[PDB]
């Protein structure tokens, strides 16, 4: 990787799509920029922060990426408590600027591995107090050799769960309480696995880490990428949406931030995986106390799912998601409820359209398959 | 058959954790920047509409590319 200079303009165009797009920009300064000390020189990011400023850009700011990697990528080694001391410069650069409460997220650490804590650990010790969120990454595999069976297996989902747990440790033992954010994840590292990444089979990993992260205690979860060369997209070449980026609309649509817990009775139950949430009330569908399911089957058989007592004889909307033909799992089309989902044009989203069950049914659930269900009236006091 | 039905247990007595609005966000790998068709793409209607849909969202600019990349008050 060799240094790159961008303008003003470019500022401009990546503020605009944030913002005429409705979403918050979090901005990554050059944390490779060095004095002979080897402190961070602030002093570009001083340029950034005035034109920004002069703009009335309201942006949030982030300091270096994968800093456990700069030794390999740029043959300068910053440990985590100088990593920390810089996080504390940037803070104050922020305090005396128009961005005095603007936030500030790090260190956008990689997954753990053998000593990628004690970066983590010096750096939340050194810098901690100064952030608003604890930042770190998730990839299940290398896109080069990634398989169909590593996107449909049990045991590569599985391992998330340590990753969350080790990050956990960490961030309990030097700054507890502190929000813990996925500042950049997806399927595969190195642009993403072809014909994978792209595909409905990416809607297993993508369903599965939002699901854990919310049951786990993850607040935020960035998906690498909306857009872009990498075969992760949400959007496409074209600007076509993938079916991960309809699996995300869906999500949104029908998914509360009140997170409950689901599980399957049985000794082993690694193929059936299941997530409970509040409803998104905001849909005029449903109301206070309603109950969002949402279920994986990785089983190579329908599964049929049944709801505990009391909600055993209540009203339930599927959202079922499966691939548009030929290709099946590699399908970059997908279905909900047997409807091709596709734009109406350029300006438009199609309505997502529920397929309601006969109460008492239990819940249908295809082999490799992932599905949402309401569960109307379910009346739950913890939803309001 | 009878092996294929499966019983759920839920917990419901208490919000677990509370997500952000914003808890699925997406990122731009700060790579994108160096593509001459930067200003080209993020100015699509077509992108800006898709994009609109996940509002609420973080999006997030920034990647290996990050530490490699210089603001020219002065140049484009
Ligand atoms: O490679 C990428 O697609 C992106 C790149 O576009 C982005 O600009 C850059 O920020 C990035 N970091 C990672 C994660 C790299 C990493 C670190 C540690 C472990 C990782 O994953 C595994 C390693 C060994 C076994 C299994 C997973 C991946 C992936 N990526
Ligand atoms: C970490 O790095 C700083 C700045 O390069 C150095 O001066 C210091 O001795 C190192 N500290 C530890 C705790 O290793
Ligand atoms: C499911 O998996 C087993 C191999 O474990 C295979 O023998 C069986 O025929 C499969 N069933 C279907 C419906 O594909």
């Amino acid at each position: 990787f060799k240094n790159s200079t961008y303008s003003r303009s470019s500022v401009d165009v990546l503020y605009t799509f944030a913002n005429c797009s409705g979403l918050d920009l979090i901005f990554g300064l050059n944390a490779l920029l060095r004095t002979a000390d080897l402190q961070w020189n602030s002093s570009n990011a001083q340029l950034l922060l005035d034109y920004c400023s002069s703009k009335g850009y309201n942006i949030s700011w982030e300091l270096g990426n994968e800093p456990n990697s700069f030794l390999k990528k740029a043959d300068i080694f910053i440990n985590g408590s100088q990593l920390g001391e810089d996080f504390i410069q940037l803070h104050k650069l922020l305090r005396k600027s128009t961005f005095k409460n603007a936030k500030l997220y790090g260190p956008d650490v990689g997954q753990p591995r053998r000593k990628t804590a004690k970066m983590l650990k010096s750096f939340l010790k050194a810098g901690g107090e100064v952030i608003d969120s604890v930042t770190w990454h998730h990839y299940y595999l290398n896109g080069r050799t990634a398989t169909r069976e590593d996107f449909l297996n049990p045991d590569v989902l599985d391992i998330f769960i340590s990753s969350v747990q080790k990050v956990f440790q960490v961030v309990e033992s030097t700054r507890p309480g502190k929000k813990v954010w996925l500042g950049e994840t997806s399927s595969a590292y190195g642009g993403g696995a072809p014909l994978l990444s792209d595909t409905f089979a990416a809607g297993f990993m993508w369903l599965d880490k939002l699901g854990l992260s919310a049951r786990m205690g993850i607040e935020v979860v960035m998906r690498q990428v909306f857009f872009g060369a990498g075969n992760y997209h949400l959007v496409d070449e074209n600007f076509d949406p993938l079916p991960d980026y309809w699996l995300s609309l869906l999500f949104k649509k029908l998914v509360g931030t009140k997170v409950l817990m689901a599980s399957v009775q049985g000794s082993k139950r690694r193929k059936l995986r299941v997530y409970l949430h509040c409803t998104n009330t905001d849909n005029p569908r449903y109301k206070e106390g309603d109950l969002t399911l949402y279920a994986i089957n990785l089983h190579n058989v329908t599964k049929y799912l049944r709801l505990p007592y009391p909600f055993s004889n209540k009203q339930v909307d599927k959202y079922l998601l499966r691939p548009l033909g030929p290709h099946g799992l590699l399908s970059k089309s997908v279905q909900l409820n047997g409807l091709t989902l596709k734009m109406v044009d350029d300006q438009t989203l199609p309505p997502l359209m529920e397929k309601p069950l006969r109460p008492g049914s239990s819940l249908g659930l295809p082999a490799f398959s992932y599905s949402f269900f309401v569960i109307r009236n379910a009346k739950v006091a913890a939803c309001i | 058959a009878a092996q294929d039905v499966v019983d759920l247990d839920f917990f419901t007595q208490e919000p677990l954790h509370l997500v952000s609005p914003s808890f699925l966000s997406v990122t731009i790998d700060a790579n994108l920047a160096t593509d001459p068709r930067f200003l080209i793409l993020l100015g699509s209607p077509k992108l800006r509409t898709l994009a609109r849909g996940l509002s609420p969202a973080y999006l997030r600019f920034g990647g290996t590319k990050t530490d490699f990349l210089i603001f020219d008050p002065k140049k484009e």
